[PDB]
């Protein structure tokens, strides 16, 4: 079973390859085969464009896979397949969709779960190192795992933190306490 | 230069979908023919259905389609044998004579589909045809050039009148005539072939009027629906080539609309128009618009309508019936008294009825 | 560090130029034509309903505008247009000339003549679809004009700008009615005051070739086809030829509206103009409405119903009068197009 | 094969709307796309390929008959529907 | 939007990118309401009879490029997801010949009279095409039905395909 | 009970119109096409099986008594109508009879079984 | 206030897809103006497709509209100038006085979609 | 962020709701006051099976000296108010 569920065509690649690879147990490499390809498309531009076109024909999509694949000599020994048949189902206008939710498969196992302390305001990085180690030292979702929370700073928030972690929030915002007491207010 | 061929991925029914190379793509309304086992079949592109795919109506039986079979395109339309040559031999929608008789040596070969003639060369007819018939050469008199329909339903005796007036006119005019068969049954077929050949109008061993363009039922939709359009190929080519007038006899009007609507119901063509066939417009102008009194020769349309129970409430009775200019219905209760001609002498109008 | 620079250089090849000195904003690769209907990628400077050419001959318009692909309806037959072939934008939203060149001439949807009994000269050149006269610029239907069928002239006379509807079924003589009306001009068309003057433009979508030869060789016997304009999309012609036809007439009739002569618009057979749009519609993946309609065909009709309008005098008094037709079936116009 | 062996055979098509009705199951199924009446596309071409194939052959194919006698059942009278 | 999404779906849902040799063999994807689809069976003919590992026929009527849709003769429970499927490398039959008077046959052709097994001079296509237009007779001998009417105004002949419509 | 008892069984199947109701209702959310008017696609094939485990054997009966609500009277209906085909006798509650007055509204001419011969 | 923007994406007739960025996606019966050489045009928005696009109707006709068109958010519903000086004056569903008037010199615009009274 | 509340959709039921307009998630709209509720019943519950039922015996008096005087209505019966 892999780590997470991945829905639509657009991750069941994903999936797959991560099956893949579990079979082989070289998801690292297919992990790093996956950055080089990324990084290369942010190289160029307009490999970017050749990518998300949908009417660039099978042989097009075969050359602009061979120019990804020369480089670096070869991305991994399964990923390339992954690549071919992608060609061959003309699905290179998602590849950085697949790549995303090959990561996401990648931390769901590693134990890198990611959170969004989202506030109003820049979180201090004081406050910052106080909200890693309580919810690393917590049960939610603990068994062994890292955890890799990152600052989200939205205007939705009036104040205070949203805790996300793994289909867990916690209503501590201001914004929402000081709404709650005006509906009852309004009876 | 090599020919441009392909490769069968999908075939639903009647429906088969052919993939394709790089600059391969053909265009729609084209011919695809794969080398079938059971003699020749050729298909004919309907939509583009992106990723070098086509999708194609099957113009013969689609026994033995396995994907990957390698089709081969011929350029366009599969074209018809146009000529003298093809009077007296049933030719079919893919040009492949189903009379056993040697192939038919025609001085050229017009595809199915040709642009209208343009809104100058349309013009009006009003000229008498003779057709041997009493009471339709006094009171509906019939127009050289125009677009005749013969109504009747079942029973009525359609067909038989619309063979009856190839053989006098062939008798009365030496003008060449064509026969489409559409939605036509084998055994009225073989009866038909068998008048013709005992009337003299089809000679064997010499020279004929009449060439059938039999749909043959049976053959897959799509043969049904563009045979009609193959016996106007036919017509148009007599009349430009020639330079003579030619009587073009359509079968059913009515199985040819049903034909479309079919064939449409097959593919997506989701239904808009009139409510069965979006496209029934498109298609049917595209047809009775070509049968024009050009400047090379006249060409008249003997179409029969087929009203299943008087249904006049269904758009497609009242589109035949706004094509045409003389009406010839052959209503069941007038045979039915002994007078088997049918023709109602008060509801057989005729345009050019005038003074 | 060599091998990146290489294969960056080589990929410029090999990928058919789809990216390279195209760009995709002005051009574009057709993934599939359909029914009238070719769905392009690219196009990323496209503007909505703007003309585009298929570099085969046949023009286009894209009424739709997905993210993933321009859907544009075929103006023509489809058989000419391939899927992958290079399409050129115009740069510019459907127009069609205008002018009094198209006087004593047949035009299309387009606005071209299919005679061919020479170029059209009109003096200008309109859009097909422009917004209608505004609230201001506008004044009470107030001069009369004969129909000379007695049965609507003295009953329910039609004004110069009014929209009145002859409506009727399948054989009710609508056409008759207009032709009627078209004759009936013919007595202050062939004087010299302008006021008095119509100049009529007939259309005749989805119409085929027969019936409107006929009803121009009966027009012409009457010698009232010089003061009338004649635009025709027959049935043959593609659903977007019959779709633009009522709307490149709009242009025609505005054309003398603005310009203070009165023109009279008929819109003949709307009906099969809506079952047009309603085609085109739901082979552009639109979301179906009543009557498997479109909700956008009430829209439709009322844009272009509106442009046939009475101005002020401000706008030297033109006017342009609307008569359209629907045919109906049965006759229950209780459905919603009618 | 009572026709092409020179003997005369007589088949009758009971009930034929059954017929059309288990290939309209099949081909909605399939997710083929439907028709009038949600009814099948090559229905009519089915009809005809299964009808056309009882007739009289000639006297050089042993002038066998292969006699048809198809049976439909109307939805309260009503021939104007796609089967009838 | 820098990358749109414009995808819809495809039938390939596991990826492989290997194995092979799956010309005459296929896996059931998805299978029920008495259809099945399975992926593979490459050099299959329409409608051509396929067997299943459960021991259920099969009849190949859409062939898609991502599985060929199969339906099956009988109930689905005996056919499962993934089941090996395997050619038959022909089309339906029917056991014809002059035995078959006397028993009652099932479509297949099986007897499901219970009195003995079926003996047949040949066996022949299920679809067949019709005969060919030349070789047709004109219709004059007559089908005695027996009933006074339908013999009198509306007589069948012999190879005359006549319709019984009816409430 | 019919086979193992070996007894006549009066089986009183009360509206089964309600098993192809149920078979619409199931097939619209399985992905099944809609068939004419709406009803499943398999409604004859299914409502085939329910019904013809229904006969008369050798090792006894079932005496199957089914009532089959007619949607807006309409016997054009494809459920009712393929219902009629797939039963032997026949009684038609016409609602132009049960608000005539004659509430036991047997139609007394679409009322028809196999049993009527001399 | 940060610059909320959007990028046309499609053109459903009058429907038009607009791409917005992460909460930068206004709600619904929001007005979204676009600047348009005809005059100005403005759409509420009426569905949330997803993937930071909303689905918006129209108040006008959409000749013109270009893919990566810049789509201004106003913020609320549609403001409508309110007041004495609207009385007598042509004014459109977007709220431009349509009278060839001049402008309209309201000194407020109540959003069209305000909160309904409570039973 | 969309929090579920941890139960089936509920509505306050009891005799506090005598004299009260409520919405369909049972909260006070009327504006009276709190809604004083015995418990809280799911949206969503199963009928009463065969034997719980039990045969309508009691009247409803319906009070419109009409047809439904002659023809009842009872206690537990469905009775239908059909027209336009
Ligand atoms: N004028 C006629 N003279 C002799 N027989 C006729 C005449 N008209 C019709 N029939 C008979 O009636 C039958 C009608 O067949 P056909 O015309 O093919 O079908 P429909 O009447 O439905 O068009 C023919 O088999 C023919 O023998
Ligand atoms: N006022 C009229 N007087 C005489 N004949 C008429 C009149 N109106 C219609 N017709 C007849 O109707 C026919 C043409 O009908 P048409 O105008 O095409 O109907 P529609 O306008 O519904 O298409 C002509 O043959 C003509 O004889
Ligand atoms: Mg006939
Ligand atoms: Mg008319």
């Amino acid at each position: 079973p892999p780590p997470v569920r991945l829905f639509g065509v657009e991750g069941t690649y994903a999936t797959a390859l991560y099956q893949a690879a579990a079979k082989n147990s070289s998801i690292d490499a297919a992990f790093q085969s996956l950055q080089k390809v990324e990084s290369t498309v942010k190289k160029n531009p307009k490999l970017g464009h050749l990518l998300l076109n949908p009417a660039l024909s099978l042989k097009d999509r075969n050359s602009v896979i061979d120019a990804i694949v020369e480089t670096h000599k070869n991305l991994d020994g399964y990923v390339v397949n992954l690549l071919k048949v992608l060609s061959e189902n003309n699905r290179l206008g998602c590849f950085e969709k697949i790549a995303s939710d090959f990561g996401v498969l990648n931390d769901a196992h590693n134990g890198l779960l990611k959170g969004t302390v989202t506030s109003a305001e820049p979180l201090d990085p004081k406050s910052f190192k106080r909200i890693e180690k309580a919810l690393s030292a917590s049960k939610l979702v603990g068994q062994g795992k890292s955890l890799k929370l990152e600052n989200v700073v939205k205007p939705e928030i009036k104040g205070g933190l949203l805790v996300e972690l793994g289909d867990k929030t916690v209503d501590l915002s201001i914004s929402t306490k000081i709404q709650k007491l005006i509906k009852v207010l309004e009876d | 230069s090599t020919p441009i061929t392909g490769k069968v991925t999908a075939v639903i029914g009647a429906i088969v979908d052919v993939h394709f190379e790089q600059s391969e793509l053909p265009a729609i309304l084209n011919a695809l023919e794969i080398k079938t086992p059971q003699g020749k079949l050729v298909l004919e592109v309907a939509q583009h259905l992106g990723e070098n795919t086509v999708r194609t109506i099957a113009m013969d039986g689609t026994e033995g389609l396995v994907r990957g079979e390698k089709v081969l395109d011929t350029g366009g339309p599969i074209s018809v044998p146009v000529g003298r040559e093809t009077l007296g031999r049933i030719i079919n929608v893919i040009g492949e004579p189903i009379d056993e008789r040697g192939p038919i040596k025609s001085k050229l070969r017009k595809p199915i589909h040709a642009d209208p003639p343009s809104f100058a060369e349309q013009s009006t007819s009003a000229e008498i045809l003779e057709t041997g018939i009493k009471v339709v050469d006094l009171l509906a008199p019939y127009a050289r050039g125009g677009k005749i329909g013969l109504f009747g339903g079942a029973g009525v005796g359609k067909t038989v009148f619309i063979q009856e007036l190839i053989n006098n006119i062939a008798k009365a005019h030496g003008g060449f005539s064509v026969f489409t068969g559409v939605g036509e049954r084998t055994r009225e077929g073989n009866d038909l072939y068998r008048e013709m050949k005992e009337t003299g109008v089809i000679n064997l061993e010499g020279e004929s009027k009449v060439a059938l363009v039999f749909g043959q039922m049976n053959e897959p939709p799509g043969a049904r629906a563009r045979v009609a359009l193959t016996g106007l190929t036919i017509a148009e080519y007599f009349r430009d080539e020639e330079g003579q007038d030619v009587l073009l006899f359509i079968d059913n009007i009515f199985r040819f609309t049903q034909a479309g609507s079919e064939v449409s119901a097959l593919l997506g063509r989701i239904p808009s128009a009139v409510g069965y066939q979006p496209t029934l417009a498109t298609d049917m102008g595209l047809l009775q618009e070509r049968i024009t009194t050009t400047k090379k020769g006249s060409v008249t349309s003997v179409q029969a309508v087929y009203v299943p129970a008087d249904d006049l409430t269904d758009p497609a009775p009242a589109t035949t019936f706004a094509h045409l200019d003389a009406t010839t219905v052959l209503s069941r209760g007038i045979s039915e008294l002994g007078i088997y001609p049918a023709v109602d002498p008060l509801d057989s109008k005729s345009r050019l009825l005038d003074a | 560090k060599a091998q990146p620079t290489e294969v960056s250089s080589i990929l410029e090849e090999r990928i058919k130029g789809v990216s390279d000195e195209a760009n995709l904003n002005e051009t574009g690769r057709v993934l599939a034509v359909g029914d009238g209907i070719a769905r392009v990628f690219g196009l990323n400077n496209i503007q909505a309903e703007e003309l585009v050419e298929f570099s085969s001959g046949v023009k286009g318009m894209a009424l739709n505008l997905e993210p993933g692909q321009v859907g544009i309806v075929l103006f023509g037959s489809d058989r000419l247009v391939k899927e992958g072939e290079l399409v050129k934008r115009t740069g510019n939203i459907v127009d069609v000339p205008v002018g009094p060149g198209l006087l004593g001439r047949v035009v299309d949807a387009l606005g071209n003549p299919i005679d061919g009994k020479g170029p059209i000269d009109a003096a200008g050149r309109s859009r097909a679809q422009v917004k209608a006269p505004g609230i201001l610029p506008r004044r009470s239907v107030h001069e009369p004009v004969q129909t000379g069928l007695k049965a609507v002239d003295a009953l329910v006379p039609i004004g110069r700008g009014q929209r009145e509807l002859i409506i009727g079924d399948r054989q009710t003589g609508k056409t008759a009615v207009a032709l009627d009306t078209i004759l009936n001009q013919k007595r202050w068309n062939n004087g010299s005051d302008e006021s008095k003057k119509l100049y009529c433009v007939y259309v005749a979508v989805g119409q085929k070739r027969s019936t409107v030869a006929q009803l121009v060789q009966t027009l012409e016997q009457h010698d009232a086809m010089k003061y009338s304009i004649i635009v025709a999309a027959t049935a043959s012609e593609a659903a977007p030829l019959q779709y633009l036809a009522p709307f490149t007439a709009a242009s025609i009739g505005e054309w003398f509206r603005d310009n203070g002569k009165h023109a009279l618009i008929v819109y003949d057979d709307l009906s099969k103009q809506a079952v047009a749009y309603r085609q085109l519609s739901l082979l552009l993946r639109r979301p179906p409405g009543r009557e498997a309609y479109p909700g956008d065909v009430f829209y439709l009709h009322s844009r272009l119903l509106e442009r046939a309008a009475k101005l002020s005098e401000k706008e030297g008094s033109g006017s342009l009068t609307a008569l359209p037709v629907i045919e109906t079936q049965g006759g229950d116009v209780s459905a919603y197009i009618p």
